[PDB]
RNA sequence: ACCCACUCGGCACCUUACGAGAAAUCAAAGUCUUUGGGUUCUGGGGGGAGUAUGGUCGCAAGGCUGAAACUUAAAGGAAUUGACGGAAGGGCACCACCAGGAGUGGAGCCUGCGGCUUAAUUUGACUCAACACGGGGAAACUCACCAGGUCCAGACACAAUAAGGAUUGACAGAUUGAGAGCUCUUUCUUGAUUUUGUGGGUGGUGGUGCAUGGCCGUUCUUAGUUGGUGGAGUGAUUUGUCUGCUUAAUUGCGAUAACGAACGAGACCUUAACCUACUAAAUAGUGGUGCUAGCAUUUGCUGGUUAUCCACUUCUUAGAGGGACUAUCGGUUUCAAGCCGAUGGAAGUUUGAGGCAAUAACAGGUCUGUGAUGCCCUUAGACGUUCUGGGCCGCACGCGCGCUACACUGACGGAGCCAGCGAGUCUAACCUUGGCCGAGAGGUCUUGGUAAUCUUGUGAAACUCCGUCGUGCUGGGGAUAGAGCAUUGUAAUUAUUGCUCUUCAACGAGGAAUUCCUAGUAAGCGCAAGUCAUCAGCUUGCGUUGAUUACGUCCCUGCCCUUUGUACACACC
């Protein structure tokens, strides 16, 4: 998919020796999370805020300014 | 493949002959020289290039072959 | 006779495993390096071989006893994971079938393949996954093939020749297809650039895709791959990754010695749909106004006018947002994931369609895309290269993709008259409107455009309407062939293509077979782009007209999955 384009560099060289030819094919997957000009996480990531412990109760009351 | 044939006759080159050549030219009982063969009136042969003597043919070898001067 | 409890001794099963074992497994195969209850028998790597020999028993066939030489690095056991089967159980799919549509297979031609022919008919590829494929529509070129002619563009090093010239070129004639000084005659020219030899290079559409890279196709219209902590196992391993249900999906639910995750699927991206909300526009358009034509006249109706001005952004453009999450409701389901129906909705089949796409495999195709490349071959009477000419088109015939047809839901003739995706000329001749001339093809003079500006609203074709014909190989069909005219091109003969007249074939719905397909789809229909000097019956996209039939299954076929067997592991070639 998207992704690719966005995160993964390739590179293919044909290296000539004695014998033959041989292939080098090269694959770079860079953190997402620095990406800087793009998205900064992967389609697939789905984070939830943690909410916080509540002390509630307190019978009403009212503050005046 | 097929490998070779030829009814025969294989074709040579050429030589650029031999001639210990520009003996053309004589000088009289000292010292005076008067050329033999006639030189070219072309701008691009300053005379010093001559006309071989051929028939009808006399003719400029320095212009590569150009011109047919004939006397 | 039957039931309950007990107990000796039987044939067995069940669960455990303290314990044993290399494991499979075992209440003995336990009580074994913490090594001793009694006793009998047999084995000491594999083959040679239960062979030779002697003895013995037998009527015999044979039985018992039973060697060595020599050969050899393994043979063997159990379990694991793969691979594979002409074993079994499940699944998935219009490259499967069901219900059907439209066909192909029959005909003419077009075009590839075989075959034959040939100087040559260059060549790769042969089930799906070779054959309108190599973007492969070849007149030269391309081009590799064939008949023949030039050239070196043979780096460099050493040696040799050699300034008394190493070498170079050529006018005319001869030659030659040729205005190739190829060679020859002849005799000027050139000046250390070459020549000759060896060494070494260099080019090659020469060989090897069974030496390689890269790319691609196929498995795959598939759903699979792995690691952390836990559990099992001496170990390779296994569980996780599973009976079921569910999904397009190892997609999920659920079950659960597993829990929680990552690659792949999904997400993501592109394109098609919806925004009287946002920002705008003489390279897009609308309303008002002026200038103005025509028809009615009573306002009116229908146009002209890249700026005569004013305002707008519904339509067009493209930025930014918003929108859908199978929403609401209800059926159904283990009331789970889901599936179904109704309403709403631009949209509810993964929203439609694509792009991307893990692990592994193949001696799949490509050395003929590459100045990617190993090795082999070849290298001046070249397999380098170029030039002239022919050839890839050759035709008893077999095979594939196609085009056009057999007519009356039609052909012909008037007339109506509507798309979308494209593309176009600088140091050049590309897209072409308009005016004339021409039956046509085309010609000619001008013209706009490097483009939302001009071609171009690309006035496309099927289609619609009024006529002619009237079932007759007919006015369906347009093969084959003759004559003439033009266009591209240096060149059109074997006829590039276009036009006119004429000639008027087979084909009366196509055997056995076989392809493709579920909605703006199928089928019909044209167009633009690729190729392109010229040539589309091909492809790639595009819009126009627009259905019948399923919404299911495992019968055929194909493939994945379990279970199972394996003496395979280079893995059933
Ligand atoms: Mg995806
Ligand atoms: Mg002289
Ligand atoms: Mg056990
Ligand atoms: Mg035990
Ligand atoms: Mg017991
Ligand atoms: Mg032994
Ligand atoms: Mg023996
Ligand atoms: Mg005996
Ligand atoms: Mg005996
Ligand atoms: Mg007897
Ligand atoms: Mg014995
Ligand atoms: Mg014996
Ligand atoms: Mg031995
Ligand atoms: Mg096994
Ligand atoms: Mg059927
Ligand atoms: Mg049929
Ligand atoms: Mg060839
Ligand atoms: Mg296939
Ligand atoms: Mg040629
Ligand atoms: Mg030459
Ligand atoms: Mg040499
Ligand atoms: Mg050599
Ligand atoms: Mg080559
Ligand atoms: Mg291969
Ligand atoms: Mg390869
Ligand atoms: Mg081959
Ligand atoms: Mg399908
Ligand atoms: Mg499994
Ligand atoms: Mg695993
Ligand atoms: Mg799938
Ligand atoms: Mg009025
Ligand atoms: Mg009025
Ligand atoms: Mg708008
Ligand atoms: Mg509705
Ligand atoms: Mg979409
Ligand atoms: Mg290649
Ligand atoms: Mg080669
Ligand atoms: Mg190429
Ligand atoms: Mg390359
Ligand atoms: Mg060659
Ligand atoms: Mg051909
Ligand atoms: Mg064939
Ligand atoms: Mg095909
Ligand atoms: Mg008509
Ligand atoms: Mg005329
Ligand atoms: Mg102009
Ligand atoms: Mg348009
Ligand atoms: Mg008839
Ligand atoms: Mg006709
Ligand atoms: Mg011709
Ligand atoms: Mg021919
Ligand atoms: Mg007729
Ligand atoms: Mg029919
Ligand atoms: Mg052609
Ligand atoms: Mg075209
Ligand atoms: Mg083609
Ligand atoms: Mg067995
Ligand atoms: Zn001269």
């Amino acid at each position: 998919g998207q992704p690719v384009n966005d995160f993964i560099d390739t590179a293919t060289r044909h290296v000539l020796m004695r014998q033959g030819v041989l292939g080098i094919k090269v694959k770079i997957m860079r953190d997402p999370a620095k990406s800087r000009t793009g998205p900064k996480a992967l389609p697939d990531a789905v984070t939830i805020i943690e909410p916080k412990e509540e002390e509630p109760i307190l019978a009403p009351s009212v503050k005046d300014y | 493949x097929x490998x070779x044939x030829x009814x025969x006759x294989x074709x040579x080159x050429x030589x650029x002959x031999x001639x210990x050549v520009l003996s053309y030219y004589k000088v009289d009982a000292e010292g005076k020289v008067t050329k033999l063969r006639r030189e070219c009136s072309n701008p691009t042969c300053g005379a010093g290039v001559f006309l071989a003597n051929h028939k009808d043919r006399l003719y400029c070898g320095k212009c590569h072959s150009v011109y047919k001067v004939n006397a």
